[PDB]
């Protein structure tokens, strides 16, 4: 029926995001406080999306 | 007593390392001697030569 028409709609998509650039990237700290021994942990990173 | 501290734990903070029953069996020794005096009351059962 609508072989020579123009269509036009209205849609909802799922967001998505990729990572262009890595922002306050790496941040530490010797946790020893109720430890056996010094551990090493990584905190959040932060990301430009 | 660790059922009256239900959800908490004693630990040394430089190591992983709990404290042992041993601990926990002498403050007991100790405290049935405290309410022991508290009150003028032998509680454990011994003999007594008069």
């Amino acid at each position: 029926k609508y072989e020579n028409h123009t269509v036009t709609l209205k849609i909802l998509m799922t967001l998505r995001y990729v990572v262009s650039d890595i922002l306050k990237e790496s941040r530490y700290q010797y946790t020893k406080f109720n430890q056996p021994k010094s551990k090493f942990e990584n905190l959040p990173q932060k990301l430009l999306l | 007593v660790k059922a009256y501290m239900f959800g908490i734990v004693v630990q040394n903070p430089d190591t992983g390392q709990p404290m042992g029953d041993e601990f926990y069996n002498h403050i007991l020794e100790r405290a049935v001697g405290k309410a022991e005096r508290a009150l003028d009351i032998s509680i454990l059962p011994d003999t007594q030569h008069e």
